[PDB]
RNA sequence: CAUACUUAUCCU
RNA sequence: AUACCUUUCUCGGCCUUUUGGCUCAGAUCAUGUGUAGUAU
């Protein structure tokens, strides 16, 4: 009923968001 | 690819297995067709019935 | 992106390449183009000299059985070869020679 | 071995744009049933960008027809004159061979090898999936995605253990870059006095306001 | 006093060009496989060498043209020669790092100076001196004995590749350009620049000395200017814009500069008004792509009638001057003095 | 443009002379001082709140004020 | 016909002219003895 | 068209854009009309 | 002396030994093309496409030995043929270590194991 | 519960 | 209550770069059980 057109499943890559980083947790710091 | 005899390199052409049973069964085909016919008269030589020296004997 | 720039007790490693050798020079003799021998002369004589002798010395002036054979004189109108120098990698005539040696 | 299931069509496209014309043999791992072979002459048979899959123009039936009789049997070299691709000028050309005559020995058989299933068009994607159609997928959404590597995961997990280390081992208490200045290159000397602006500088350390990292 | 001060003194007072005879290109020599990018006469006069891209030294014959000898040892481009006055001896540097001293009574390599990090691209001989200077990508000079193949000095103080090199007896014994857009005048007694210069916008590609004049020649691929000695005093600015890299210059005794670009034009100027007599292009020999196209090197012979420029399409290329020319009926590209007033 | 950022420090120079100082502040500042030379090096006499200025200026302009291939393509349909 | 005995190029003699003097050296005169 | 560090997927002409006789006529006549007099003859 | 001194590891020269032969001829290429590049530019030009330019002669050279015709379309022409005329560099020295390498090959002189590969 | 992955563990 | 200037908000927009350089596209590209652990 849908498909597989390429552009959609690139567009679910980038939701995949590949591996950006997650931000140092932010320890209180004396 | 070449294949290297280190004075001369020797063109090596892959082709298709599913093709070279065509190819091949031609290949016998023509040659069997052929002989029956003398379509190469005897002058043209690589021959079957002699061997490299044999053929160079038949020319002394 | 960016070279090493080589800018300068001793160390007491010796090398094999650094021990002695070729240790007085050769000067140019008499005879070798020393500088005062060189002076003397008119270098432009010897110049206009050699380039004259040279420019003038190269010019060098002051039915048979051949009757059912489908093809005649098939040689004929065939370029003979040159030496001549083309500054092209793959379309010089070494390279086609060689290409015609090593290829079968 | 078999015909383009229009899923691997598109695998091999997203492979193209994301590995280039000249690795079949990576873009051939993505997908399981074919080979580099294959996925090249899917590829230069029927996925070219270039290719016209568009009805064929009647330019373009003589000009087809004047090459098959200039170099008879020559379909390599007649297809980049037409524009189109040798089955294409082929079978168009076989067609229209037909048109002025108006089983038969020269069709495929039931069983048979087709020898070029890289240029019939894809059999599309059905109402229902398999492990293989949907494993090859997911194989190739990831291996689509990935750039990175694995140590970096290592990267923040090792820096959170030092952390923790080292806030233990203040818990139980309960070169040097600071020191010295790193291969100090001070500030020449000008014509106006800098003293005042020293002491500043020592009272701008000296402060020590609470700041986030 | 001012840039209009000085324009105005400059439309009164500039030198004249002398006129020079133009110079044809009257010999092409085929042969090496790769880009020349050295020349080098001999003080004899009667052959000159190339160093190529091919990694050879030829060894030909200044009146004939003809191929004496081929010298192989280097293992990358041969991009410095110089050929000794004082000694029966060649020196190469190339890209593979590496000074040869080639004997030329054996015709092979005697002596090699080691330490180069990169590339060499520039070679002196000192003219009074037992020594030599090269200067590489390591952005260093590195002064040699000769005899003891021992690096005497470093001359440090250059940021990109020392390209072009002068030694002379007085001070500065060392003149170097460089990429970093530099012109450094050297002081071989204390190892230190004796004068940075940084008037030029791009980098110092060629150096020249007058023949007789205590004044240099530095080239770029925006200004050829001049400078006075010992001190390196900007005397000016040739009076054109050859507007191309310049990779060569000569200068003759007649007060002939030759600058050779890297598009493959020829200029001739007029030491001492600065006014460019004569532009060429080269002609490429067959099979060349016209972007293979430069001139690489350039001397006059010993007698400053011959030009013999190293090109990038692989030739030696051979000039005379047309010196059945007069002033009359050739006195080529004419002048117009420095007239405006500009900011310099 | 180095002419539009020329204006635009035109801009900063007419605006914090207008922001800053006053013809009385300038000419009684001279009327302190003589020189207006060969003093140069030695600090000249301001007062304190000059120096805020020109910093509180300057952080006045301050409030003014997959992943990688995503900008490259970015580039090109800006471009192409 | 003109055949793969094509020419590419024309000759020295075309590029630079009847008073260029054009000179092919592929080997040396002199060994590396002399 | 060889390499991809970092592995960008480029559009598939974006890839394939940057860096991208009348005698046989003759020969085929005559050899065409040699066909037609040899199977005639 | 190594003992006792240390090894002296730093900043002496390396010869340009047979294993280094290809890899230093690209240093030495790429520092040539980098030259010209900041040669070539103009005055006021970001002096940092170098890379890219350096990355067009990679391109360029690979084009080369695929027999690929190239064309960027948006190339200066001064870029190009500063290209084309190193790349022709590079296509010389290959072609004629190629003719080297096989006539070793011929004879039989002593080639490495690879030399053999490579020539082929 | 059926496809896959594997581990100097274990056989053929 | 209108005309002026002037000030505010909302749209429209943007470059290097993160490009591991080279070679024989560097080379090759793919013939297991059995358990268990896990994902499904």
């Amino acid at each position: 009923d849908k498909q597989i057109t390429a552009e959609q499943l690139l567009r679910e890559a980038k939701e995949i968001q590949l591996e950006d980083d997650y931000k140092a947790p932010k320890q209180i710091i004396t | 690819e070449f294949m290297d005899l280190y004075s001369h390199l020797i063109p090596v052409y892959e082709i298709e297995p599913l093709e070279k049973i065509t190819d091949c069964y031609l290949d016998q085909y023509l040659w069997f067709e052929a002989d029956n016919r003398h379509l190469f008269p005897c002058w043209v030589k690589p021959a079957d019935s002699e061997p490299p020296p044999l053929l160079v004997y038949k020319w002394c | 992106w960016a070279p090493a720039i080589g800018g300068e007790k001793p160390s007491v490693q010796q090398s094999a390449k650094n021990l002695p050798g070729h240790t007085k020079l050769k000067f140019r003799q008499t005879g070798q183009a020393a500088e005062e021998e060189l002076r003397a002369k008119d270098l432009r004589a010897e110049l206009e000299a050699k380039e004259r002798k040279h420019f003038g010395k190269q010019s060098g002036t002051d039915r048979r059985w051949d009757d059912d054979v489908v093809f005649k004189n098939q040689a004929r109108g065939e370029p003979k070869q040159q030496k001549r120098f083309v500054n092209d990698t793959i379309r010089n005539d070494f390279h086609r020679r060689f290409l015609q040696r090593y290829i079968r | 071995g078999g015909v383009w299931k229009n899923t691997e069509d598109e695998i091999l496209k997203a492979a193209v744009m994301k590995y280039g014309l000249n690795q079949w043999a990576r873009i051939s791992s993505l997908l399981v049933r074919k080979s580099a072979k294959q996925c090249k002459a899917r590829w230069y048979e029927w996925l070219d960008p270039a290719i016209k899959k568009t009805e064929w123009t009647r330019e373009e039936d003589e000009k087809l027809l004047h090459l098959a009789k200039l170099m008879p049997c020559q379909w390599r070299t007649i297809a980049p004159i037409v524009g189109r691709t040798p089955a294409q000028c082929l079978d168009r050309y076989e067609r229209l061979l037909d048109q002025a005559v108006a089983d038969d020995p020269r069709r495929l058989r039931p069983g048979e090898i087709d020898p070029n299933p890289e240029a019939k068009p894809a059999r599309p994607d059905a109402v229902d999936m398999d492990e293989d159609e949907k494993e090859m997928l997911s194989e190739a959404r990831a291996r689509l995605a990935n750039t990175r590597g694995k140590k970096a995961k290592r990267k923040a997990r090792e820096k959170q253990l030092e952390e923790a280390r080292r806030l233990a081992q203040l818990q139980k208490k309960r070169v040097d870059y600071s020191s010295e200045v790193a291969f100090e290159l001070k500030p020449q000397a000008g014509f106006y006095s800098t003293a005042d602006e020293e002491k500043t500088t020592r009272s701008m350390q000296q402060e020590f306001r609470p700041v986030t990292v | 006093n001012s840039s209009a001060a000085v324009s105005r003194r400059i439309a009164s007072k500039w030198p004249r060009p002398v006129w020079h005879a133009p110079w044809k290109m009257y010999r092409v020599i085929s042969g090496h496989l790769g880009w020349v990018r050295c020349v080098a006469v001999d003080p004899s006069n009667e052959w000159f060498a190339t160093g190529s891209a091919d990694r050879t030294i030829k060894i030909w014959d200044l009146a004939s043209g003809q191929l004496k000898l081929t010298l192989t040892g280097h293992i990358e481009q041969v991009t410095g020669l110089a050929v000794s006055s004082r000694h029966p001896y060649m020196f190469s540097c190339g890209l593979d790092k590496m000074v040869k001293c080639w004997d030329l009574e054996q015709n092979k390599v005697i002596r090699s100076y080691h330490g180069h990090l990169s590339g060499v691209y520039s070679i002196a001989l000192h003219p009074n001196l037992d020594v030599l200077m090269t200067g590489g990508r390591d952005s260093v000079v590195r002064v040699w004995d000769m005899r003891t193949k021992v690096q005497a000095m470093v001359l440090s103080g250059h940021d990109q590749t020392v390209c072009s090199l002068l030694a002379q007896a007085p001070d500065p014994q060392v003149i170097s350009g460089s990429h970093d857009s530099t012109i450094r005048l050297w002081d071989l007694r204390k190892g230190k620049a004796s004068a940075v210069l940084t008037h030029h916008k791009k980098s110092i590609r060629a150096l020249a000395m007058h023949p007789h004049e205590f004044a240099f020649a530095s080239a770029s691929a925006e200004n050829i200017k001049k400078w006075a000695l010992p001190d390196g005093d900007f005397l000016h600015n040739m009076l054109s814009q050859q507007r191309a890299i310049i990779n060569s210059m000569a200068i003759n005794q007649d007060g002939v500069v030759a600058t050779g670009g890297d598009n493959g034009s020829l200029w001739l100027w007029d030491w001492r008004s600065g006014h460019c007599f004569q532009q060429d292009e080269t002609v490429v020999q067959p099979g060349s792509l016209e972007s293979e196209g430069a001139l690489y090197d350039m001397t006059f012979d010993m007698t400053g009638s011959r030009l013999i420029t190293a090109e990038g399409d692989k030739t030696v290329k051979m000039w005379k001057e047309v010196e059945d020319a007069t002033p009359e009926t050739h006195p080529g590209l004419p002048f117009r003095p420095p007239k405006d007033i500009k900011r310099f | 443009a180095p002419e539009n950022l020329y204006q635009a420090h035109l801009k900063r120079a007419e605006a914090g002379v207008a922001a800053a100082y006053s013809v009385e502040d300038y000419e009684r500042a001279k009327a302190a001082d003589p020189e207006f030379s060969l003093k140069y090096g030695q600090q000249p006499k301001l007062p304190a709140a000059n120096v805020e200025k020109m910093v509180a200026e300057l952080q006045e302009r301050d409030r003014k004020k997959n992943d990688r291939n995503a900008h490259f393509n970015k580039k090109i349909q800006r471009a192409f | 016909v003109l055949h793969e005995d094509k020419k590419y190029y024309p000759s020295a003699e075309e590029i630079y002219g009847a008073e260029v003097e054009t000179l092919v050296m592929e080997e040396d005169a002199q060994p590396l003895e002399v | 068209n060889w390499k991809n560090p970092k592995g960008y997927t480029i559009p598939l002409d974006k890839r394939l854009a940057a860096d991208g006789n009348d005698k046989f006529a003759a020969l085929s006549e005559a050899l065409f009309t040699a066909e037609a007099k040899a199977r005639e003859a | 002396a190594r003992q006792f001194e240390g090894r002296q590891s730093k900043g002496i020269a390396k010869t340009v030994t047979k294993q280094r032969i290809e890899s230093h001829f690209d240093l030495e290429l790429r520092a040539a093309v980098m030259h010209d590049i900041l040669d070539m530019m103009p005055e006021g030009v970001k002096q940092n496409k170098a890379r890219t330019i350096l990355q067009h002669l990679s391109e360029a050279w690979r084009c080369w030995k695929a027999n690929i015709p190239w064309k960027v379309p948006g190339l200066p022409a001064p870029v190009e043929n500063m290209i084309l005329r190193y790349v022709k560099q590079k296509a010389d020295w290959w072609t004629n270590v190629a003719h080297y390498n096989r006539e070793r090959i011929r004879r039989g002189a002593t080639v490495d194991k690879t030399v053999c590969r490579k020539n082929l």
